[PDB]
RNA sequence: CAAGGAGGUAAAAAUGAAAU
RNA sequence: CGCGGGGUGGAGCAGCCUGGUAGCUCGUCGGGCUCAUAACCCGAAGGUCGUCGGUUCAAAUCCGGCCCCCGCAACCA
RNA sequence: CCGGGCACUCUAACGGGACUGCCCGCGAAAGCGGGAGGAAGGAGGGGACGACGUCUGGUCAGCAUGGCCCUUACGGCCUGGGCGACACACGUGCUACAAUGCCCACUACAAAGCGAUGCCACCCGGCAACGGGGAGCUAAUCGCAAAAAGGUGGGCCCAGUUCGGAUUGGGGUCUGCAACCCGACCCCAUGAAGCCGGAAUCGCUAGUAAUCGCGGAUCAGCCAUGCCGCGGUGAAUACG
């Protein structure tokens, strides 16, 4: 889901981080 | 079980079955069953009636959902009725609200192509 | 204008088997260049062959390929704006390629759920002479059969 | 608007975001490298001249 | 056509730089602008010398500047002017060690910039261009050259029709790296427009 | 009557009298032509010798072309007493 | 081992472009 | 003025008699092929059925009144 | 991490290294085929390099420049608007239509580059964007970064459904004098079209196509799915 802003995969693609993709640990 | 305005989802995980309500989505889903204290991976098939009652009582209250909040959302757009702003006119003409590109695309609000030709 | 006859590409033999054929099959399974997932699926299906039949997958796979081999195929050729279809023989290289290709394709044509069980079953069906690939093989030979008229155009 | 426009590019007052880059050799406002203070056009000219210290053709 | 600048094409091996100094960021930009304004200021009141090069070297407030000239006639003995405030007027926006040297380019007929500049003067003298090209080439070839090539392009002898006059004797291999090929260029300003003169001078290498 | 422009310079010369879109020496020339194309009730009126009128061929079919000066053309579509898509271009 | 003299001959595919 | 036939998308024709479906070629509009046009290929849109009334649950269709079009007839003195 | 050492790896500076030189066969020669020779070969694989000329090709809006025109103005400054408009048409693309798939958690393996008028470790508040602190780094020292596909475990079970993410409502953050026209993210809720594409049409012959992420330029920010680079896994086929 490279364009969904609610996945670790979409957050990768977008670049930014967040709740669905925390800044590690 | 007729939780809010709906009842449909049977044998398909309560954290997922919950999603089938305008107002629940995915975040409020697990948030509701951790706050009610119910196992997410359950059958949804009318399990313990007590868990279902607590779930219903919490969910249906707390926050607005289903036909009621659809009315509120529609009313928030009705806000820009009167002598409203620019954003209202975009809801009037049927065009994209956030000022995007309308030269091409914007089919999700304009609808299918009409073709003028000339 | 093919000055060079384009030498035949050679592969690396697999693990546990040493096949000069199985790896070619794993390659066709491979999508997006993930040989890991590809090889796994085949070896998975090899484990699946052991269940439904007490046969070693090295023969089940081998015989399946042998049953999905086009003896002769139809070839569209010359004179009349390329109007004819001469039925030509098939080179051992091409029988090789078609066998594995039709296998994987027919395998993913099956209504099953897991890629491994599709591969395993399609191989078992093909080993018997029943697979959807065998259909494809027998079909291509029908076309080649019906064109024996101007087959003497040959080449 | 070109002469009075290379004036503003060096004048740079009134709000910090109204200030912008601008090739010095030319007056180009686009493709201006911060490193040289030059547009991509001028930079290529001088690089072939040899007037750019260390700057050399890239082959690899 | 489309051909790369035979100077830039070398730069590394064969034909070194023309401004040899090292700096990191926050400095390169300022020192390059100053460097170019030196080249700009020199070219003006030193054209009568006809300068083949303007080498520049630096070492923290040191700024050395070497001016190559066919005939350094405009230097005239120490306090005979043409150097004093002239090499001192540089430090009116610099204030650093304005060390200005003067070189004697021996044969101007083997210096590409000088050749092209002599030709571009002749265009403005209203000379017959094709004959001017021929002579300049032979003149370069007369002074021991291994190969030469001069090119004037556009608006030749006035007349509404852009042309391109071409002449080249001996050997001029532009593609080769071990070339030692000197390249010069000049703008001829005319009452009917502007035309460009290319000059290629070649010597052996290995 | 001229009804639509494709060339902005042409548009400005006829509407506001803005001459900065055309050559300076072709101002009077272009003007007399445009007025002729404006007054023309039929393509037959745009037929004076000094215009070298003719319809274009190929993909430009349906268009016409009177001559301003040298290799320069004013092209348009004339229909029912009106010209449309007034363009200024090379031949 | 080297050729001259003899014969069946492509197809379905039309136009031209805007000052010398 | 007497009999007979006919008015249907832009063009030319069906469908009416056995009321509930308006169809065909060409043209038009979109997109391809070509440097481009034509040809060709793909895909679309388009009709108060001349008009005014009547019968019917329902009229292009069945029945009348006009309005044009076409074809016959208009003979014996 | 220290003592110590620098043979390995790496770093970057000059070199050695194949020229079908050696063997068989073919030939008049050039050369071609084949073979041990070694990392390598019969231009090893890629770059930079673009002949005389052609297109009255492209560029007076990079710049220069002949001519023509404008000068209380075709110049100059400002605030605001516009380049972002939308009944439509074409190009180049990005994300998909799912199960060799998607989601969550854990756990590995790169290269090439950028940063002390910045990159910002580690804590603290915060669901998060981010904010408070605050160490090291003029940087093969410190930081940007954990690479991602992969692997292990677990959950969905093939339904427009945990596929897909458009669109829209609400709440927020950060840059900026200011983000309504027209900024990027974050969070809640909506969750559209699409179930794989008509006539047609494109790319690629070996690290290559496909797939995966990473960097940089411009840059206060950013409409970047772009462009220029980097490496990860890694096909198919060439009769003719
Ligand atoms: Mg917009
Ligand atoms: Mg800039
Ligand atoms: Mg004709
Ligand atoms: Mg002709
Ligand atoms: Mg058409
Ligand atoms: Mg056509
Ligand atoms: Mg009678
Ligand atoms: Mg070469
Ligand atoms: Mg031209
Ligand atoms: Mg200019
Ligand atoms: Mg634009
Ligand atoms: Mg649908
Ligand atoms: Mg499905
Ligand atoms: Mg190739
Ligand atoms: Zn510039």
């Amino acid at each position: 889901g490279k364009g969904d802003r609610r996945t670790r995969r979409g957050k990768i693609w977008r670049g930014t981080y967040g709740k669905y993709r925390p800044r590690k640990k | 079980a007729r939780i809010a305005g709906v009842e449909i989802p049977r044998n398909k995980r309560v954290d997922v079955a919950l999603t089938y309500i305008y107002g629940i989505g995915k975040a409020r889903a697990k948030e509701a069953l951790e706050k009610t204290g119910i196992n997410p991976a359950t059958r949804v098939k009318d399990l313990t009636e007590a868990e279902v009652v607590r779930l219903r009582e919490y969910v249906e209250n707390t926050w607005k959902l289903e036909g009621e909040l659809r009315a509120e959302v529609a009313a928030n757009i009705k806000r820009l009725m009167d002598i409203g702003c620019y954003r209202g006119l975009r809801h009037r003409r049927g065009l994209p609200v956030r000022g995007q590109r309308t030269r091409t695309n914007a089919r999700t609000r304009k609808g299918p192509r009409k073709t003028v030709a000339g | 204008a093919r000055r060079r006859r384009a030498e035949v590409r050679q592969l690396q033999p697999d693990l546990v088997y040493g096949d000069v054929l199985v790896t070619a099959f794993i390659n066709k399974i491979m999508r997006d260049g993930k040989k890991n997932l590809a090889a796994r699926i085949f070896y998975d299906a090899c484990k699946i062959i052991q269940e439904k039949t007490g046969q070693e997958p090295l023969k089940v796979f081998k015989q399946a390929v042998e049953n999905v081999k086009p003896r002769m195929e139809v070839r569209s050729r010359r004179v009349g704006g390329a109007n004819y279809q001469v039925p030509m023989e098939v080179s051992p290289r091409r029988q090789q390629s078609l066998a594995l290709r039709w296998l994987v394709q027919a395998a993913n044509q099956r209504p099953e759920r897991r890629a491994a069980v599709r591969i395993a079953h399609e191989l078992m069906d093909a080993a018997e002479g029943k697979g959807g690939a065998v259909k494809k093989k027998e079909d291509v030979e029908r076309m080649a059969e019906a064109n024996r008229a101007y087959a003497h155009y040959r080449w | 608007a070109r002469k009075a426009l290379i004036e503003k590019a060096k004048r740079t007052p009134k709000f910090k975001v109204r200030a912008y880059t601008r090739c010095v050799r030319c007056g180009r406002a686009r493709s201006v490298y911060r490193f040289f203070g030059l547009c991509r056009i001028c930079l290529r000219e001088l690089a072939h001249k040899g007037q750019l210290p260390g700057v050399r053709k890239a082959s690899w | 056509g489309n051909k790369i600048h035979p100077i830039g094409f070398r730069l590394g091996i064969t034909r070194d730089w023309e401004s040899r100094w090292y700096a990191g960021k926050k400095q390169y930009r300022h020192l390059l602008l100053e460097d170019q304004r030196i080249r700009g200021l020199l070219e003006k009141e030193l054209y009568s010398a006809g300068l083949a090069r303007v080498d520049i070297e630096r070492a923290a407030d040191n700024v050395a500047v070497t001016v190559h000239v066919a005939k350094p006639g405009v230097v005239i003995g120490r306090g005979g002017e043409r150097i004093r405030v002239l090499r001192e007027e540089l430090a009116k926006l610099t204030g650093k060690n304005v060390a200005l040297n003067v070189q004697e380019v021996q044969n101007p007929n083997l210096s590409a910039p000088l050749v092209a500049q002599r030709v571009a003067e002749q265009i403005e003298r209203r000379f017959a261009v094709r004959r001017a090209i021929k002579q300049a080439v032979q003149r370069v070839m007369e002074s021991g050259a291994k190969g030469a090539k001069v090119i004037v392009s556009g608006r030749i002898g006035g007349a509404e029709q852009a042309r391109t006059e071409w002449a080249a004797q001996g050997r001029v291999p532009l593609h080769t790296l071990r070339a030692n090929i000197d390249y010069g260029f000049a703008l001829a300003r005319t009452t009917y427009g502007v035309l460009g003169v290319k000059a290629y001078i070649f010597l052996g290498e290995v | 009557g001229i009804k639509s422009f494709k060339h902005k310079g042409l548009k400005l010369l006829f509407e506001k009298g803005v001459t900065s879109g055309v050559p300076a020496q072709d101002v009077d020339r272009i003007n007399d032509r445009l007025q002729a194309i404006d007054t023309a009730t039929e393509i037959g009126e745009l037929n004076r010798q000094i215009y070298k009128l003719h319809p274009l061929k190929g993909d430009r079919e349906g268009y016409w072309s009177i001559t301003v000066r040298a290799n320069w053309r004013i092209t348009f579509q004339f229909i029912n007493g009106d010209a449309y898509i007034l363009n200024y271009e090379d031949y």
